RNA sequence: GGUGAAAUUCUUGGAUUUAUUGAAGACUAACUACUGCGAAAGCAUUUGCCAAGGACGUUUUCAUUAAUCAAGAACGAAAGUUAGGGGAUCGAAGAUGAUCAGAUACCGUCGUAGUCUUAACCAUAAACUAUGCCGACUAGGGAUCGGGUGGUGUUUUUCUUAUGACCCACUCGGCACCUUACGAGAAAUCAAAGUCUUUGGGUUCUGGGGGGAGUAUGGUCGCAAGGCUGAAACUUAAAGGAAUU
């Protein structure tokens, strides 16, 4: 289980079926400074550093 | 115009059916 | 080289079926998938029992041999659902991550050029 | 009372239609009346674009829009929360926002 | 509106307009003079025959049947009346 | 159990079995799409036997390159050994059904027509064709509607074009018609007039009935 | 199989699945739309035949020829009825497991028969656009289907305008819509409910508080089912429609 870190530009806004993934734009610091964002929930602000398990992936809409 | 009332007066024709029947049958 | 097949995927809300395929088109192989590992009885068309039976699906295909299929992602049509639900993603995503040839990803819906009527009378469910 | 003036149904020189049936819950309904939808939705998750896309031979398929057709009769059309509703004086535009 | 006088309308309102809506009525389409290439039959045909028409002489049938106006067919020359 | 068996390990298929090679027919680039597997061809019921008379479904930008071959699929038919080997002969060609689901829009009509025509073989041949309303170059009318008469003029010139080419030739030129798309320009050239008319598609083209033995063309495909 | 979750299934004599071929019947999804056609019930594929019909074309003719209309007739959604025909995942009652405080409301499986055709009834409905049918006059816009009226428009070039195709200017006819009244209205709202105490263009109708009750009783139509016409006595001072808190 390959463990990295992130840290949000800025915050995008919640969606999901109902509140589904808390969008947490993850600036992985070994390729920081990038927009790609992946599964994430929990409280959010700006600042944080957090683990996240992929460095590379993609996604539509969580429907 | 209330339409529960009128479930009441559906229900108590099918009685008058059922009553209209039993003696003219 | 490469032989090519159709995994015939079949997504129902529940136990979504994975038959590997040639493009003999009659062929299956290991009737016993998907309906057997998940015992959980309401787990049968969840995300992880499509990926499960990815593994199985892959660990298959390199017992045989065939690197590569086509797709027919499926809905049980007739008059029932016919937008296959979550029961066909991940067991997709999986075998693509799984070592496999994909190509060839379509959709054999079968919308009934106007067939029987549905099912459930007039008024149909409640709720 | 008047609540819409197409009845919702939006025929309005007709008088008969032929039915349509739901599909998440296989009720009928008239057809211009109802709340179908046509839904030119991928054939497969954009998280999924990449492993796809590589480990696909013939490189670049075409990855086709794939298309259907939902038909909700209104109860599974309010019950899945496709349509909100609104006020009178709000209710009139029709043209909808996306 | 809320002025007018209408005994005498100028003439672009009934060319906008139509027959049997008019002031004075009047109808529109009106008869032609048909020459053949042959022989010179000058004949008078209306300008909706509804009915095939023929030259008089010679049989070089002029006035196809029509939706409406008649059409003449491309030979005769024709001499509005 | 929950699967229960009321009553009232499987091993070794690949041994127990063999494959067998798909041969187009001539007018394919590739003589092969895929494998199949079977029985041991042991005789006394030779599952060879069991193995004639299938059908194929393949890819004719696979067999003639073009990737613009793609959304439509030609179904081959299983005719007889060669020997690890099967000489397939055509059997029809599609759309796929994706893509003919695609080009259906709004605010545009279809125009249908079928026929059946014989062919110079014995080979009787039923035919369909699909074509929608174009919207012309400085067109507004979102519409675009096609009314009845010009719909049945236009069906008809269909069935003259398609007459005049079925019960006219033989199997293989009929493909070689098909995959260039000459009997699309055919019927463009001619009906513009009418209507606009793009999108202008075939499809489906079924087999229905053929003679009993007919060895003449299951041996001539290859030498 | 299932929503919030179970029973009932054949088979290791073969199965929910895999394709390969045979038969009934329903219906033409997608395009199928604030879009057509009819009197209204309705009607969706393609074709032939049969007539019918409307609308527009009209420098044809008949010369008040008519509009609604108790009596009387025709059609008449779905249900049912008689017989015959067909007999399939799509079915009232009946079986059938749990939700079972109680399921003979829900809900899954099995499912007669109406579901369908032919011969006859049957004559209702949320047959409501809840706006009877004519016809006469008035407000502004745009779209749209069937016609035509012009335009060197454009493209296809059968072709030059146009008739194919569209485009733009004018209409006349089909379902309408959005601003909208000063005028209505009790109001929600009005393209008819406009032109109404500043009361009358013409006709066919139907009802005077709610129940009792469209009930009883007579006729009458039908084989019943059933309608059609259908009162009181007694009881009661409120039922009730819109609209806001
Ligand atoms: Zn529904
Ligand atoms: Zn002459």
């Amino acid at each position: 289980t390959p463990v990295t870190l992130a840290k949000v530009i800025k915050v995008l806004g919640r969606t999901g079926s109902r509140g589904g993934v808390t969008q947490v734009r993850v600036e992985f610091l070994e390729d920081t400074t990038r927009t790609i964002v992946r599964n994430v929930k929990g409280p959010v602000r700006e600042g944080d550093i957090l683990v996240l398990m992929e460095s590379e992936r993609e996604a539509r809409r969580l429907r | 115009m209330r339409a529960k009332w009128r479930k009441k007066r559906t229900r108590r024709l099918k009685r008058k059916r059922r009553k209209v029947r039993a003696r003219s049958k | 080289s490469q032989v090519f097949g159709v995994a015939r995927i079949f997504a129902s809300f529940n136990d979504t079926f994975v038959h590997v395929t040639d493009l003999s088109g009659r062929e299956t192989i290991a009737r016993v998938t998907g309906g057997m590992k998940v015992k959980a009885d309401r787990d049968e068309s969840s995300p992880y029992a499509a990926m499960l039976a990815a593994q199985d699906v892959a660990a298959k295909c390199k017992e045989v041999g065939i690197t590569a299929v086509h797709i027919k992602i499926r809905a049980t049509g007739g008059t029932r659902s016919k937008t296959p639900g979550p029961g066909g993603q991940a067991a997709l995503r999986a075998l693509a991550r799984s070592g496999l040839r994909i190509g060839r990803i379509e959709d054999v819906t079968p919308v009934p050029s106007d067939s029987t009527r549905k099912k459930g009378g007039r008024r149909g469910r409640r709720l | 009372p008047k609540k819409r003036a197409s009845n919702g149904r939006n025929k309005k020189g007709r008088g008969h239609v032929k039915p349509v049936r739901c599909v998440n819950c296989s009720r009928s309904v008239p057809k211009d009346k109802a709340i179908k939808r046509m839904a030119i939705r991928n054939i497969v998750e954009a998280a999924a674009i990449r492993d796809l896309s590589e480990a696909s031979v013939y490189a670049e398929y075409a990855l086709p829009k794939t298309y259907n057709k939902l038909h909700y009769c209104i109860s599974c059309a309010i019950h899945a929360r496709i349509v909100r509703v609104r006020s009178r004086t709000d209710r009139r535009i029709r043209a909808p926002p996306q | 509106v809320l002025v007018q006088d209408l005994l005498h309308p100028t003439a672009a309102s009934e060319a906008r307009k139509h027959k049997l809506k008019t002031l004075v009525q009047s109808p529109r389409s009106h008869f032609l003079d048909v020459k053949c290439p042959g022989c010179l039959n000058i004949t008078t045909v209306f300008s909706h025959a509804q009915t095939a028409v023929t030259c008089e002489s010679c049989s070089t049938v002029l006035c196809t049947p029509t939706g409406g106006k008649a059409k003449l067919s491309e030979g005769t020359s024709f001499r509005r009346k | 159990a929950v699967g229960k068996n009321k009553r009232l390990r499987v091993v070794d298929p690949f041994t127990r079995k063999e494959w067998y090679d798909i041969k187009a027919p001539s007018t394919f680039e590739n003589r092969n799409v895929g494998k199949t597997l079977v029985n041991k061809s042991v005789g006394l019921k030779n599952a060879s036997d069991s193995l004639k008379g299938r059908v194929v479904e393949v890819c004719l930008a696979d067999l003639q390159g073009s990737e613009d071959h793609s959304f439509r699929k030609v179904k081959l038919r299983v005719d007889e050994v060669q020997g690890k080997n099967l000489l397939t002969n055509f059997h029809g060609m599609d759309f796929t059904t994706d893509k003919l689901r695609s080009m259906v829009r709004k605010w545009q009509t279809l125009i249908e027509a079928n026929v059946t025509v014989k062919t110079s073989d014995d080979y009787v041949l039923r035919i369909f064709a699909i074509a929608f309303t174009r919207k012309q170059a400085n067109q507004v009318k979102r519409t675009s509607y096609a009314q009845s008469s010009h719909i049945r003029q236009i069906r008809k010139v269909i069935s003259e074009i398609l007459t005049r080419e079925v019960q006219n030739s033989t199997l293989a030129q009929l493909t070689s018609k098909l995959i260039p798309e000459v009997i699309n320009k055919e019927i463009e050239n001619a009906t513009k007039d009418i209507f606009p008319l793009q999108n202008v598609h075939i499809r489906k083209v079924k087999l229905l009935k053929q003679p009993k033995f007919d060895l003449g063309s299951l041996l001539s495909l290859h030498g």
